[PDB]
């Protein structure tokens, strides 16, 4: 579900958040994003890239 | 005379701060030492604090209370004298 | 580089026009692969064709 505050796990990462499609363009590898303060603010949905 | 040199004085105001930026420090330094303060409040966030892990959900998640205590109280005690200096901090500053 | 038991690669492939020596440049290297061996590894050679 997006745009919405739902408790998210993502490959076990878990959470509580609202889940918004994002414009930024990961590079193949990256897995995990994150904030200037080290916070998760990206995540890279499993079954669909 | 005393009007232009009253009219020219002000124009030279304008120049001194439309070219240099160092007349202003003291406003920016304020905004500069309480922003960094917060930068390191919220840095200490990601530290361990002598725990498994910094992540409080992580700690939550993988092991169950009676031994999670012994692990959240660490960064409790961690993460508490990290709020009070930065309070502390704000005390002193707001006087000056 | 060889780390934890792990073996991991890296790579990039910079068009170069300046053929005496490395040019001066900046580069990242992205991750190509991770495979896990876990040797102890102490020496080195190359393969020529
Ligand atoms: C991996 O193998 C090398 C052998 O080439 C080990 O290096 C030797 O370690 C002993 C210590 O007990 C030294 O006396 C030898 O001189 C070492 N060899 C050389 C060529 O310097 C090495 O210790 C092995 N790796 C591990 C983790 O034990």
């Amino acid at each position: 579900v997006k745009n919405k505050c739902v408790n998210f796990n993502f490959n076990g990462l878990t959470g509580t958040g609202v889940l918004t499609e994002s414009n930024k363009k990961f590079l193949p590898f990256q897995q995990f994003g994150r904030d200037i303060a080290d916070t998760t603010d990206a995540v890279r949905d499993p079954q669909t890239l | 005379l005393i009007a232009n040199q009253f009219n020219s004085a002000i124009g030279k105001i304008q120049d001194s701060l439309s070219s240099t930026a160092s007349a202003l420090g003291k406003l920016q330094d304020v905004v500069n030492q309480n922003a960094q303060a917060l930068n390191t409040l919220v840095k200490q966030l990601s530290s361990n604090f002598g725990a498994i892990s910094s992540v409080l959900n992580d700690i939550l998640s993988r092991l169950d209370p009676p031994e999670a205590e012994v692990q959240i109280d660490r960064l409790i005690t961690g993460r508490l004298q990290s709020l009070q200096t930065y309070v502390t901090q704000q005390l002193i500053r707001a006087a000056e | 580089k060889n780390i934890d038991g792990y073996f991991k690669i890296y790579s990039k492939h910079t068009p170069i026009n300046l053929v005496r020596d490395l040019p001066q440049g900046f580069s990242a290297l992205e991750p190509l692969v991770d495979l896990p061996i876990g040797i102890n590894i102490t020496r080195f050679q190359t393969l020529l064709a």
